[PDB]
């Protein structure tokens, strides 16, 4: 018998007479308190019984029912999320039917660490993913970037061996929106977890993708960081070609970022003995200041200190 | 003021006619973020870069004393209003009044459990994001009554419990794992001087994991990076003296690519907004950053700024992030709290002060008492309060158990 804590017919449990036996306990701010919350009624009633039956350890059908009222007036109280957790293996509460009501407060307050944690445990005690993958997507049908969201569907693929469509799923929402960083991370996430981007078909694959949403969308920085995070390991001066395919993109699609890309090619060069160092050099350093002058002066601090970084290194 | 300059206009926003979700909300906050910039041509008065201290202030000290129901979502993290609300005061150059210092002490000895450790609130079990706000707000306030009442023995024991064999330590009994914690507990053990041979045995190398690809810190291994857990995992390295762990160039470039060309302020995350809030989280890294790389002897390093744009982001927090009404906020339109005050002013400092060895440069834009009070880029304290504290707990023995 669950009266929302919302009903226009709510009471007070103080007033409610299933209640009659406990005592409410207040809560002891001490003497001369500070960062004093003054509480709305229904929130301190709520609590000072929460308070009550924590304090006698009261493992009962009422406490559980409570607790779905302290944690609606403060999902964030990992203490009352932490006593719902033991009524919940004491009473021999169907998970199922738990699973049911955090899949709602979750649709509600997505934003909340507690209530994820929640659902992991829940997930784990049942040994059942089948409901995480299209539960996760709702989500992030809602708001694409939620970090607990990403974060529970990176533990449920990597605990449950989930990956099989993911690369899938990642394609997906980069046609959505292929600025969506979060997506970006998922599929460096899916990809060096299966098969990894030492496989050079697979990197192929994977730098063409990148450079063509790179010239679809120019100034999109996800990708240029993607770019550059999955080539970096290796040394981008291991890759000849790249280097000129980018100095093409010079007049069509010539954004601060290919340049600053062009100015980590060469750091890589010279530091791998490469030809021309005298002439590498120059060049790295003129974009450099070219970028700390005029494409990108929030960053001139660090254009500055790069230019004059490869200075003591390679003059 | 490098933000109403013409060519400024020359950084807004370039979607080459390809909306998504992302540049749609990029650009409406650029949108409003103009207007504020404008506000001043159009209304034909001279900019007027002014820190409303005293509006600052009032709200803070009654805050300390009492808050709203609309703070009833922070019931469960009381200690961290203590120490965001202590912290403002302190970089406001505000006293404590003896009087409100014991009542701050008292308060959260309710809240320490017998365990070890700090709850959200007066009987709340412990937890180490409280644990970390409890012991900061004690340090600021710095008296012996405050440093006596943690309890050293039983912290030790709280942490030694919430330790992992993977090197990561849980938030709480029960509760989850990320890089926020080790930064927590780093943060405690050595304030209070209670870090053993072994205690953060892994740890250094746990948090390595979490660099990514980006070349920033996500909240667990594969996350993507993100500017809170970022600065959590340099400090936490910081502290066990590990920085070395992390590729700290790649790291340098993510950072400073978070600072917005256009608001001047920073993202949490690459394609994200901007969020006054991490103009320490995020700037805070620079500090961090400089002092690791001239450790390993950095010629190139400068030696009157940090490498991120200090103007800018004053401009953005003066200009952009102060409420008329007194308190600091995320970004335009949006309401004050006592996290953003603390955090926006947090990171105004570390924007005015540079300092490396025997070079020191201010950098204070608007009007000059505009200047704060320095805060130590690892603790987020004042560095005198870390000092005391520190040169305090070493007084006492490690526990032994
Ligand atoms: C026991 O747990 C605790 O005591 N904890 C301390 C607080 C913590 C949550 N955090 C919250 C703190 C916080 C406090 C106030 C006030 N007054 C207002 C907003 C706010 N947000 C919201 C916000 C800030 N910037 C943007 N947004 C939306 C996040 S956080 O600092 O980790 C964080 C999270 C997301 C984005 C940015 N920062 C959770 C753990
Ligand atoms: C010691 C301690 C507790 C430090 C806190 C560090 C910190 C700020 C972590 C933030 C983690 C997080 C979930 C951000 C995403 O929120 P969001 O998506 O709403 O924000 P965003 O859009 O700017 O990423
Ligand atoms: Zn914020």
């Amino acid at each position: 018998g669950f009266l929302s804590l919302d009903s226009p017919t709510y009471v007070l449990y103080r007033d409610r007479a299933e209640w009659a036996d406990i005592d409410p306990v207040p809560q002891n701010d001490g003497p001369s308190p500070v960062v004093q919350i003054i509480y709305s009624e229904k929130f301190r009633d709520v609590y000072d019984y929460f308070r009550a039956v924590l304090q006698r350890d009261e493992r009962s059908e009422r406490a559980f029912k409570l607790t779905r009222d302290a944690i609606e007036l403060n999902a964030a109280n990992y203490t009352v999320w932490h006593f719902r957790r033991v009524l919940l293996r004491s009473l021999q509460k169907d998970l199922q039917e738990e699973m049911n009501y955090i899949t709602a407060i979750i649709e509600e307050q997505p934003k909340n660490y507690q209530v994820w944690h929640h659902r992991r445990v829940l997930v784990e005690w049942l040994k059942d993913p089948s409901q995480e993958l299209e539960f996760i997507a709702d989500i992030l049908n809602q708001d694409a970037k939620n970090y607990h969201a990403w974060q529970h569907r990176q533990w449920v693929i990597q605990e449950f061996r989930l990956w099989d469509n993911e690369l899938q799923y990642v394609d997906q929402l980069l046609k959505e929106d292929v600025r969506n960083n979060s997506v970006w991370n998922q599929r460096h996430f899916v990809i060096s977890n299966t098969t990894g981007y030492s496989d050079r078909a697979v990197l192929e694959r994977e730098v063409q993708y990148t450079l063509e949403m790179i010239k679809l969308v120019p100034h999109n920085e996800s990708a240029w960081n993607y770019l550059k995070g999955i080539l970096q390991d290796r040394g981008l001066s291991r890759y000849p070609n790249l280097l000129n395919q980018l100095l093409d993109l010079q007049p069509s699609h010539s954004s601060p970022y290919l340049i600053a890309f062009l100015v980590d090619i060469y750091e890589d060069m010279l530091e791998n003995q490469c030809d021309n160092k005298e002439d590498i050099l120059n060049k790295a350093l003129e974009l450099c200041e070219i970028l700390a002058k005029e494409k990108d002066t929030i960053r001139k601090e660090y254009w500055r200190y790069i230019g004059r970084s490869l200075q003591s290194k390679h003059s | 003021l490098y933000s109403l300059r013409p060519e400024h206009a020359r950084e807004r926003l370039q979607d080459d006619s390809v909306e998504t979700v992302t540049s749609i909300e990029q650009a409406k906050v650029e949108e409003k973020i103009q207007e504020v910039f404008s506000s001043y041509k159009f209304n034909h008065l001279v900019p007027r870069l002014v820190l409303q201290r005293e509006k600052h202030f009032h709200y803070l000290k009654r805050g300390l004393r009492q808050l709203t129901d609309a703070y009833e979502c922070l019931d469960a993290s009381r200690p961290w209003l203590c120490y965001w609300i202590l912290h403002s005061l302190e970089l406001l150059d505000e006293p404590i009044p003896q009087i409100v210092a014991t009542d701050v002490c008292q308060f959260l000895e309710l809240c320490q459990s017998p365990d070890g450790g700090f709850g959200g609130g007066p009987g709340q079990y412990p937890h180490l994001a409280p644990t970390y706000a409890a012991v900061n707000a004690l340090c600021i306030i710095g008296t012996e009554e405050a440093y006596n009442v943690i309890n050293r023995e039983k912290l030790l024991q709280y942490l030694y419990s919430l330790k992992q064999p993977d090197g990561s330590f849980l938030m709480h009994v029960g509760g989850e794992v990320d890089v926020r914690s080790a930064y927590c507990a780093a943060s405690v053990a050595s304030l209070t001087n209670i870090i053993t041979p072994d205690l953060f045995e892994g740890t250094a190398e746990w948090i390595a994991r979490c660099q990514n690809w980006e070349g920033g810190i996500g909240g667990v291994p594969g996350m993507e990076a993100h500017g809170g857990y970022t600065f959590c995992g340099l400090a936490a390295l910081v502290i066990l003296k590990k920085e070395r762990s992390l590729n700290l160039k790649s790291l340098l470039q993510w950072v400073t690519s978070r600072q917005m060309r256009f608001e001047g302020g920073f993202q949490g995350r690459c394609n994200k907004l901007v969020d006054g809030c991490y103009s320490f989280w995020q700037a805070g890294l620079l500090p961090l950053l400089h002092r690791a790389l001239h450790a390993q002897g950095d010629p190139a390093l400068s030696m009157s700024h940090w490498m991120f744009h200090q103007q800018a982001l004053q401009e953005y927090i003066l200009m952009c992030c102060q409420c008329p009404a007194g308190g600091l906020l995320d970004k335009p339109g949006k309401s004050r709290d006592f996290y953003h005050t603390c955090y926006c002013l947090s990171g105004l400092s570390i924007a005015q002060h540079f300092g490396s060895g025997a070079m020191l440069h201010d950098v204070v834009m608007g009007v000059p008492e505009n200047v704060l009070q320095p805060t130590h880029p690892v603790y987020n304290i004042g560095p005198d309060k870390v000092i005391q504290a520190t040169t305090h707990f070493l007084q006492k023995p490690v526990p032994g158990f």
